[PDB]
């Protein structure tokens, strides 16, 4: 039951950044990532 | 910047395709 559909382009998830004068975020963990890039 | 000859162009076979991302979506980015 699949068919072609039209929709508005999604601009990404909406997130409100928490902001306060006394508030800060210090990373408690890290991850080593490997990105693949190609050029002719 | 300003984004009639246009009307005359379409009579000779000249076409202008619309952009994928609108001006509002550009403002969102």
């Amino acid at each position: 039951s699949q068919s072609i559909i039209a929709y508005t382009m999604s601009l990404g998830a909406e997130n409100s950044v928490a902001y306060s004068n006394n508030s800060i975020a210090i990373p408690t963990n890290f991850t080593i990532s490997v990105t693949t890039e190609i050029l002719p | 910047v300003t984004l009639d000859l246009i009307c005359a162009q379409k009579f000779n076979g000249l076409t202008v395709l619309p952009p994928l991302l609108t001006d509002e979506m550009i403002a969102q980015y």
